[PDB]
C-alpha cells in the first residue's frame, strides 16, 4: 500500500523499529554486562586480613572467590 | 623549537585576536579567526591534548566559519588600508609587546592576579599510569551518567531547528 | 611552615632489576604467580599509608623477590626464554597472540623442569 | 630519517597525480573506442609530464581579481591539505601512529570546503560566486552523511586508532557486516571528490586539479583501508603493500568507471536525493549498529 | 586493447608502491631491525621511558637483555 | 528561589557533575583529592560564616594545591638567585647529571 | 599560575572590546562574539586538562555546541535584517528611537 | 612538533610550487540559507553523537542504549519535521 | 615493581634537589631551607618543576612534553 | 504561527526557567538562560514588520553578551576554588563580572538602553512574557549568590536604576515605553534590598508580576498604543477607566492600595539597618515615578477627551475580547493592603 510510494522510508522505519524493540528479547545482554564488567582497568586493591572473614581467598590460585569460567567456553 | 612553545603559541593566539579585533572586512575577520582557532588547537593539543582541540577543529574550523563565509557571500558584498583599522592593530600589538616585555624581564604584571613569570611546563603529572588519556573516558562518561544533560541539550537543538524555520518563514 | 623529613641516599640505594621492559612484560604472568605474594603487603602498605618514604622497606623486599625470581629463571630452563622475549619484542605493541607457540614452548619447559 | 620519510611520502604524489591523469584518460579512452595518448612517446607518460610543464610555461591571465593575497591564499591551502593528508593512513606502518585520525580526515575535508569557498569569492564577479556557492553547498551537504557513516562503520571497531581497524579486519572484510552503509559511504566519497555524476557546471588550474586528484587518491586509499585489507605479517610487509596498492588501484579504476557512464544530476535533485533518501537511512543504520553489539555480546575491545 | 593501458597502471602503481616499502624499510632500519614502538597511552610511555633509561646508551631499541640480572 | 525538587523527587540528576571526588568512571583521583575531602568535611554542617573564618587554613592550603602559587614563586626565586650567582660565576653547576 | 592564562584573558578582553566597538557591519561583531566564545572554550579546556578534573569534562564540547546554535540564531537574525533592507549596516536602524 | 615539522615541509614545498608557478612565467536567495543552518544544527548533533564509540565500555549499558536511541530519534524527529513542513523543497 | 622504582627515583630527585638548594641559597637572607609551602604535614606529589627542574632542556623536554608530541 | 509550535515554545520557556531555578550546577544555569533566549526570540517577530526584526536583533546582542559574560565569570570562579556549586564565590572580580552580566541580563540603568527600544516594536503578549520571565529568572540566581557581593555594585546599580527609570518616562507617550521605564524602576527597587533581606525582593517580584499581568491584560482588552486610544476606550467602556485608575495608582504605590506594601516593607527592613538617607532618597524617587502614571490617569478617566465617531458604530458590537485572567489578578493587585502578615508565606 505504501511500499510503492516511499520505499526507503518504510525500510528505515522497519529497521528502526527492530533496532528499538530487538534489544529487549535477548539471551545475550546479560553476557554483555558480565563481559563489560569483568575487565579490570584499575588495580585490584587488597584488604586488611581479619575482620573474621571466612571468604575472599588469599592465594589467587584458590577458587574460593568468584572466578570466570564462562569466558573460555565462549 | 624550545621550551616556551605554549607561550609562543599563546602570543600568536593574541596576535590573531588583535588582527581581527581591528574590525576588517568580515572575510579577513573569518581568516583571522581560523588562524586563531588553529593555534588555539595547537595550544590545547600541547597540553595533552587527545580529543578536545581536534573536536573544536571540526566544529568552528570545520562548520562554523564555513557558514560565516557562506553568509558573508550571500548577504554582504564589501565592494571596493584605513587609518582606524591599522591604528587599532598597531595599538593592540603595542599592548601585546608591552605586556610580554614587562612580564619577561620581571616577576609579574597584574590586572588583579599573581602571574608567576616563567614557562608553563609546570604543572603536569609525574608520568603516572593514566592508560586512557583521561579526557577520552571523561567524555565517554557523558552517556552513562549524563541523563538530564543530553536530554535538555537535544531538546534545545530540536527547538533551535523549529526556531530557525519559523524565523526563516515557517512553514 | 614546617620542614620536610626526607630520608638519606644511603638508604635510597638498592640495585634495580635492570632488565629491559619487553622481557619484563614477557615474563609477567609467572612473576605474578610464584613471586608477588609478599608485595600485596607492600601495596596494602601504600594504599593504607599514602607515604612513599614510609613503606620503602617492602619496596626493597619486592626488589629482592624480583631479582631472586630472575636469578631462578636465568640459571635454569629456559634458554628458549631468550628466543621467546626476542620473539615478542620487535612486533610493535605486544600482542600475546603474536608469539604464542614459543610461549607454549617456554611454558612446557617451566612446567616439566620446575 | 624523519624528513627522509617526509620526502618519500610527499614527493611521489605529483608522479601519482600526473600518472593518474594518464590512467584516467586511457581508461576513458578504452571505455570509448579510443587509443591515445600513445603517439607521444611510449604509451604516453612524458605526455602528462609535457602538458604539466606546458601549463606551468603557459602565461597566466593578468588579474582582474580582487584581494590578490587571498587569491594566493586559497590554492596554497588546498594543496597543503592534499600534502598533509596522507599521514595516519597505514601503508603497513603509518607515518604518525595517532590516538585518533578519522575525525582529523573529516575536519581536513571541511578545510577543503573552505578552500573552494575562498577561491570562489576571490575569483571573479557575481555569477562565479553563485556557482561556487552552490558547489560549496553540495560539498558541505555530505560531511553530515560521510562522518555519520564513518561513525557507524567503526562503532564495530571501538577505537579511532586505525591500527585496531587494520587488525580487526583480518577475518572477514568489513564490507560484509555493512554493505549498504559502505555503498552510501562510497557515494558520499564521490560527493566529497566532486566528479560526475555530481556537477560543476580562475587559476591556478594546475593546483586546483592537483588538490582534486590527490583528494581522489586519498579517499580511495582510505576506502581500501577502512573496509578491507588482507593479513599483515611483520618482517615481510611488502606483501601487504602490494595487496593494498592493488585493491586501491582497482577501486580507483572502478571510481573513474562509475564517472564514465552517467549524466550529471540536477542540483535540486541532488539535494532532494541526499536528504530525503540517504539521511533517514544513515540514521537507521547508525541505530541498528548501536543496538547490534549489545545483542551479539560483543562490544569491541576498546584499548 | 587493454594490454597497453597496463603499462600506465603498472607505472602509477609503482609510484604508489614506493612510500609503503620505503616507510617500512626506514622503520625497520631506524631501530636496528626492530619496529618503531607505539605509545598511545601513558603506561606504554613510562614503560618505554624506563626502557630507554636502563639500557645506558639512551636509545630504547638496544634493551639490555638478561645480562644484568645479578 | 533555590527550590528543592532535586531533593524531594530524590533522583540526583546533577550532583555527580558538581564537585571533584565523585564517582569517576574509571576510579582515578583528581589533583587535590585529600585537600577537598578535608575542606568539605571541615565546612560540611557549618553556618557558612564561621566556616569562612575557621576552615581558612585548609582553604588556603587547598587554593595553593589547586594553583600552586607560592610554590612557583619559590621556584622562580630559586632560579633567579641561581641566575645571579651563575652570572657571578661561582660553582658552574653540577645539578645537570654531573659532579 | 600558568602564565599562559594571562595572555588568554588579555585576548578575551580584546575580543570583548572588539564585540563592543564596531562601525560598519554586524557580521564582524558576531564573528568577534564567536572569537570570545572560542576564548572561553580554550581557557576552560586548558584548566580541565591541567587539573585532571576528569569526570565533568562535558564543559568544552557542550559550551561549544550551545554557543554555536546561539551563533546560528544570530545568523538567522542577520539574514532577516539583510532581507528587510538593502544592506546589513550598523546604520539604517534609525527607526525605533529611544 | 614532529607533525609540525611535516606541516612545515608540506607548506614550504607548496609555497615553492606556487612561487614557481607564478614568478617563472612572468542578489541572493532565502533557500541557500536554510541549507546552511540545517547543516549547522545537524552537524552540532553529530558533534553530540560522535563520542559514542568511546562510551561502549561501561557497567551501565541500558541507560546508554536508551539515551543514544533518544538522541538519534530526536535527530530523526527534527529531520521529519522539516520534511513534513516543506522545509527543503523547490 | 614500577611503583617501587618510581618511589625510589622521586625520593632521589627530592634529596638531590634539597641538597642543591641548601648549597646554592646559603647567601640570601630569610629562606628557610626545605619547608614545604603547605600547612598540613602530608606527603604531596610535587609539581614536576621540583622533580625535573634546573635540568636545562633535554630531560625536561623529553619528560613533560615528550609523550605529548611523541607520535 | 501554529498553536502546537507556540505551546511547545511556551513549554521550553517554562523548562528553561525551571532549570535556572533548580540546578546546582553553573553550566545548567547558563544553559537555562540560553534556552530562555532561543525560545523567547520567536515569541518576538510574531508579526513580520522590521520593528520586531530590529527589536529582536538588539535584544539578541545584549542578551548574548550577557550570557557570555556570565560564562566568563563562572570560568573565573573555576580558575579559583574549583567546583560547580551554587554558593559563595571566591573572587571579587568574578562576582563583579557576574553581577554585571546579570544586570545586563536583567535590565539595569548602565545596561537598560535595550529595554524601551525592544518594547516599542513588539506585540503585547511578547512584551508581557518577556518582562515577566526575564525579570523572574535572574532573581533566583541573585537570591542564590548574594553572600559574596560587594555592595557598591548592587547599590549603585539600584540607585541609578530607580532614578533613570524615573527620569525616563516624563517625555515618552508610548504605553510600552512607560511600562518599560516602570520596569527599570521596580527592578532597581528589587535589586536594592538584595543584601539585606531577600524575602522582600521575592515578595516584590510576586507583586510586580501581578501588576504587569494586570497592566498588559488591560491593554490586551483593547488594541491601544497611545493615550488617545485610551480616551476612545474611555468612551466605549466605563469599567476599564476605573480599573486603569486603580491599577495605575497601585503602580504608583499609595498606602490604601496594594502597591504601597512592597515599598513600605522594604523601608521597614531597610531602616532596621542604619542607612536612612538612602531610604529617603529612594522614596523621593518613588514620589518621582508617579507623575507619568498620574498624567496617564488624567488622560484616561478623570478628564474627558473629545472622541471620534464610529464608536457610535462600535457600541452595537459587544466587548467580546477574551481575557486571560483579568479580575482575580485585578483585585489581588489592588486590595492586598490588609494582608500585611503574608510576608511569611515566602520563606
Ligand atoms: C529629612 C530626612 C529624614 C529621615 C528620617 C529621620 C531621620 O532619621 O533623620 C536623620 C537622618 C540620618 O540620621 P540617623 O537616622 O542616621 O541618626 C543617627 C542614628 N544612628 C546613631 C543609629 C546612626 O538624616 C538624613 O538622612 C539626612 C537628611
Ligand atoms: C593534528 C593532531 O591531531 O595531532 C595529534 C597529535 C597527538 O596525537 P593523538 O592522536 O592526539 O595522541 C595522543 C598522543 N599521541 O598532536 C600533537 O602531536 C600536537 C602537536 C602540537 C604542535 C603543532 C600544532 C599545529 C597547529
Amino acid at each position: 500500500n505504501v511500499w510503492a510510494k516511499e520505499p526507503v522510508l518504510v525500510a528505515s522505519f522497519a529497521i528502526a523499529g527492530l533496532a528499538v524493540i530487538l534489544p529487549t528479547l535477548s539471551p545475550y545482554t546479560k553476557y554483555s554486562l558480565m563481559i563489560n564488567r569483568a575487565t579490570p582497568y584499575n588495580y585490584p586493591v587488597p584488604l586488611r586480613d581479619d575482620g573474621n572473614m571466612p571468604d575472599v581467598p588469599s592465594h589467587p590460585q584458590d577458587p574460593q572467590g568468584p572466578s570466570l569460567e564462562w569466558l573460555k567456553r565462549l | 623549537m624550545m621550551t616556551y612553545i605554549v607561550f609562543i603559541l599563546s602570543i600568536i593566539f593574541v596576535m590573531g585576536f588583535v588582527g581581527f579585533s581591528s574590525k576588517p572586512s568580515p572575510i579577513y575577520g573569518g581568516l583571522g579567526l581560523i588562524v586563531s582557532g588553529g593555534v588555539g588547537c595547537g595550544i590545547v593539543l600541547n597540553f595533552g591534548g587527545s580529543f578536545l582541540g581536534l573536536m573544536v577543529f571540526l566544529i568552528y574550523l570545520g562548520g562554523m566559519m564555513v557558514v560565516f563565509g557562506y553568509t558573508t557571500a550571500m548577504a554582504t558584498e564589501q565592494y571596493p588600508s584605513n587609518k582606524v583599522v591599522l591604528g587599532t592593530f598597531i595599538t593592540g600589538l603595542l599592548m601585546e609587546f608591552l605586556m610580554v616585555y614587562y612580564v619577561l624581564k620581571d616577576k609579574e604584571v597584574e590586572i588583579v592576579f599573581k602571574f608567576n613569570g616563567m614557562g608553563d611546563w609546570v604543572i603536569y603529572d609525574t608520568g603516572d599510569s593514566g592508560f586512557f588519556s583521561e579526557e577520552a573516558m571523561g567524555i565517554a562518561a557523558l552517556y552513562s551518567y549524563g541523563t538530564w544533560l543530553v536530554i535538555v541539550t537535544g531538546w534545545s537543538l530540536l527547538i533551535g531547528v523549529v526556531v530557525i524555520m519559523e524565523i526563516t518563514r515557517g512553514n | 611552615p614546617g620542614i620536610v623529613e626526607l630520608p638519606s641516599l644511603e638508604d635510597l640505594k638498592v640495585q634495580e632489576v635492570k632488565v629491559s621492559s619487553s622481557v619484563l612484560k614477557a615474563a609477567a604472568h609467572h612473576y605474578g604467580a610464584q613471586c608477588d605474594k609478599p608485595n600485596k603487603e607492600f601495596m596494602l602498605c601504600r594504599w593504607e599509608e599514602k607515604d612513599p618514604r614510609r613503606c620503602l622497606e617492602e619496596g626493597k623486599l619486592v626488589n629482592q623477590c624480583a631479582l631472586e625470581f630472575f636469578r631462578q629463571i636465568k640459571r635454569h630452563c629456559a634458554e628458549p626464554f631468550t628466543e621467546y622475549w626476542t620473539c615478542i619484542d620487535y612486533s610493535g605493541l605486544q600482542l600475546f597472540r603474536r608469539c604464542r607457540k614459543e610461549q607454549a614452548q617456554f611454558d612446557k619447559c617451566v612446567l616439566d623442569k620446575l | 630519517m624523519f624528513m627522509i620519510n617526509v620526502l618519500t611520502l610527499i614527493i611521489p604524489i605529483l608522479l601519482a597525480v600526473a600518472f593518474l591523469t594518464l590512467v584516467e584518460r586511457k581508461v576513458l579512452g578504452y571505455m570509448q573506442f579510443r587509443k591515445g595518448p600513445n603517439v607521444v612517446g611510449p604509451y604516453g607518460l612524458l605526455q602528462p609530464i609535457a602538458d604539466a610543464i606546458k601549463l606551468f610555461i603557459k602565461e597566466p591571465l593578468r588579474p582582474a581579481t580582487s584581494s590578490i593575497s587571498m587569491f594566493i591564499l586559497a590554492p596554497i591551502l588546498a594543496l597543503t591539505l592534499a600534502l598533509t593528508m596522507w599521514i595516519p593512513l597505514p601503508m603497513p606502518y603509518p607515518l604518525i601512529n595517532m590516538n585518533l585520525g578519522v575525525l582529523f580526515m573529516l575536519a581536513m575535508s571541511s578545510l577543503a570546503v573552505y578552500s573552494i569557498l575562498w577561491s570562489g569569492w576571490a575569483s571573479n564577479s557575481k555569477y562565479a560566486l553563485i556557482g561556487a556557492l552552490r558547489a560549496v553547498a553540495q560539498t558541505i551537504s555530505y560531511e553530515v552523511t560521510l562522518a555519520i557513516i564513518l561513525l557507524s562503520v567503526l562503532l564495530m571497531n571501538g577505537s579511532f586508532t586505525l591500527s585496531t581497524l587494520i587488525i580487526t579486519q583480518e577475518q572477514v572484510w568489513l564490507i560484509f557486516p555493512a554493505w549498504p552503509l559502505a555503498m552510501m559511504w562510497f557515494i558520499s566519497t564521490l560527493a566529497e571528490t566532486n566528479r560526475a555524476p555530481f556537477d560543476l557546471t580562475a587559476g591556478p588550474f594546475a593546483l586546483f586539479f592537483m588538490a582534486e586528484y590527490a583528494n581522489i587518491i586519498m579517499m580511495n586509499i582510505f576506502t581500501t583501508t577502512l573496509f578491507l585489507g588482507a593479513f599483515h605479517n611483520p618482517y615481510m610487509p611488502e606483501l601487504y603493500t602490494i595487496n593494498f596498492t592493488i585493491k586501491s588501484l582497482l577501486l580507483s579504476i572502478t571510481f573513474l568507471w562509475i564517472r564514465a557512464s552517467y549524466p550529471r544530476f540536477r542540483y535540486d535533485q541532488l539535494m532532494h536525493l541526499l536528504w530525503k533518501n540517504f539521511l533517514p537511512l544513515t540514521l537507521a543504520l547508525c541505530m541498528w549498529h548501536v543496538s547490534l553489539p549489545i545483542l551479539l555480546s560483543s562490544i569491541p575491545p576498546q584499548t | 586493447m587493454w594490454f597497453e593501458v597496463l603499462p600506465g597502471i603498472a607505472v602509477m602503481g609503482v609510484c604508489l608502491f614506493i612510500p609503503g616499502m620505503a616507510t617500512a624499510r626506514i622503520h625497520r632500519f631506524s631501530n636496528g631491525g626492530r619496529e618503531k614502538r607505539v605509545a598511545h597511552y601513558s603506561y606504554q610511555w613510562y614503560l618505554m621511558e624506563r626502557d630507554r633509561r636502563v639500557s645506558g646508551v639512551n636509545r630504547y631499541y638496544v634493551s639490555k637483555g638478561l645480562e644484568n640480572i645479578d | 528561589p533555590f527550590f528543592d525538587v532535586q531533593k524531594k523527587l530524590g533522583v540526583d540528576l546533577d550532583h555527580w557533575m558538581t564537585i571533584q571526588s565523585a564517582e569517576q568512571p574509571h576510579r582515578i583521583p583528581a589533583r587535590c583529592h585529600a585537600f577537598e575531602k578535608e575542606w568539605i568535611e571541615c565546612a560540611h554542617g557549618i553556618g557558612s560564616i564561621r566556616a569562612e573564618k575557621e576552615c581558612k587554613i585548609e582553604f588556603e592550603d587547598f587554593r595553593e594545591c589547586l594553583l600552586r602559587q607560592k610554590t612557583m614563586k619559590r621556584l622562580n626565586a630559586i632560579k633567579r638567585q641561581r641566575d645571579k650567582l651563575i652570572k657571578e660565576g661561582k660553582y658552574t653547576p653540577p645539578p645537570h647529571h654531573s659532579g | 599560575m600558568s602564565l599562559v592564562y594571562m595572555n588568554i584573558m588579555m585576548a578575551f578582553t580584546v575580543s570583548l572590546t572588539g564585540l563592543l566597538m564596531y562601525r560598519s557591519h554586524l557580521m564582524s561583531s558576531l564573528l568577534c562574539l564567536e572569537g570570545m566564545m572560542l576564548s572561553l572554550f580554550i581557557l576552560a579546556t586548558l584548566m580541565i586538562l591541567n587539573s585532571h578534573f576528569t569526570l565533568a569534562s562535558m564543559m568544552p564540547i557542550i559550551l561549544l555546541v550551545f554557543a554555536a546554535c546561539e551563533a546560528a540564531l544570530g545568523l538567522s537574525l542577520l539574514v532577516m535584517v539583510s532581507n528587510t533592507y538593502g544592506t546589513d549596516y550598523v546604520q539604517n536602524l534609525n527607526l525605533l528611537q529611544c | 612538533m614532529n607533525l609540525m615539522i611535516t606541516l612545515l615541509t608540506n607548506f614550504t614545498l607548496a609555497t615553492l610550487l606556487v612561487t614557481i608557478a607564478f614568478w617563472l612565467p612572468q542578489p541572493f536567495s532565502m533557500k541557500f540559507f536554510l541549507v546552511a543552518i540545517t547543516f549547522l544544527l545537524f552537524d552540532l548533533e553529530i558533534a553530540l553523537l560522535l563520542p559514542l564509540p568511546w562510551a561502549s565500555q561501561t557497567t551501565n549499558l541500558n541507560t546508554m542504549l536508551t539515551m543514544a536511541l533518544l538522541l538519534i530519534f530526536l535527530l530523526a524527529v527534527s529531520l521529519a519535521y522539516e520534511w513534513t513542513q516543506k522545509g527543503l523543497e523547490w | 615493581l614500577l611503583q617501587a622504582e618510581k618511589d625510589r627515583r622521586v625520593l632521589q630527585m627530592l634529596r638531590e634537589n634539597l641538597e642543591e638548594e641548601a648549597t646554592i641559597m646559603k647567601d640570601v637572607p630569610g629562606w628557610k631551607v626545605g619547608e614545604s609551602v603547605f600547612h598540613t604535614t602530608r606527603w604531596v606529589t610535587p609539581m614536576m618543576g621540583e622533580l625535573y627542574g634546573l635540568r636545562t632542556g633535554e630531560e625536561i623536554l623529553s619528560s613533560t612534553y615528550g609523550f605529548i608530541w611523541y607520535t | 504561527m501554529n498553536p502546537i509550535i507556540l505551546i511547545i515554545i511556551l513549554m521550553t520557556v517554562m523548562l528553561g526557567t525551571i532549570i535556572v531555578m533548580i540546578s546546582t550546577h553553573w553550566l545548567l544555569i547558563w544553559i537555562g538562560f540560553e534556552m530562555n533566549m532561543l525560545a523567547i526570540i520567536p515569541i518576538m517577530m510574531k508579526k513580520h514588520n522590521p520593528r520586531a526584526t530590529e527589536a529582536s536583533t538588539k535584544y539578541f546582542l545584549t542578551q548574548s553578551t550577557a550570557s557570555m559574560l556570565l560564562m566568563m565569570a563562572i570560568i573565573i570562579n573555576l580558575m579559583f576554588s574549583g567546583q560547580w556549586t551554587v554558593m559563595k564565590l571566591f573572587n571579587p572580580m568574578a562576582s563583579m563580572l557576574m553581577t554585571m552580566a546579570l544586570a545586563m541580563k536583567l535590565g539595569m540603568a548602565p545596561f537598560h538602553f535595550w529595554v524601551p527600544e525592544v518594547t516599542q516594536g513588539i506585540p503585547l503578549s511578547s512584551g508581557l512574557i518577556l518582562l515577566t520571565w526575564q525579570k523572574l529568572a535572574p532573581m533566583s540566581v541573585l537570591y542564590q549568590i548574594l553572600p559574596s557581593i560587594n555592595l557598591d555594585l548592587i547599590l549603585t546599580l539600584s540607585i541609578l536604576s530607580i532614578t533613570i527609570g524615573g527620569w525616563g518616562g516624563l517625555n515618552q507617550t508610548q504605553l510600552r515605553k512607560i511600562m518599560a521605564y516602570s520596569s527599570i524602576a521596580h527592578m532597581g527597587w528589587m535589586t536594592a534590598v538584595l543584601l539585606y533581606n531577600p524575602t522582600m525582593t521575592l515578595l516584590n517580584l510576586i507583586i510586580y508580576i501581578i501588576m504587569t499581568s494586570t497592566m498588559f491584560t488591560l491593554f490586551m482588552a483593547n488594541s491601544t498604543t497611545t493615550t488617545l486610544s485610551l480616551s476612545h476606550t474611555w468612551n466605549k467602556a466605563p469599567i476599564m477607566t476605573i480599573l486603569v485608575l486603580i491599577t495605575l495608582l497601585s503602580m504608583g504605590g499609595l498606602p490604601p492600595l496594594s502597591g504601597f506594601m512592597p515599598k513600605w516593607m522594604i523601608i521597614q527592613e531597610m531602616t532596621k539597618n542604619d542607612s536612612i538617607i538612602l531610604p529617603t532618597l529612594m522614596a523621593i524617587t518613588a514620589l518621582l515615578n508617579l507623575y507619568f502614571y498620574m498624567r496617564l490617569t488624567y488622560s484616561t478617566a478623570l478628564t474627558m477627551f473629545p472622541s471620534t465617531n464610529n464608536m457610535k458604530m462600535k457600541w452595537q458590537f459587544p466587548t467580546t475580547k477574551r481575557m486571560t485572567l483579568l479580575p482575580t489578578m485585578t483585585v489581588l493587585s489592588t486590595m492586598l493592603l490588609p494582608l500585611t502578615p503574608i510576608l511569611s508565606i515566602l520563606e
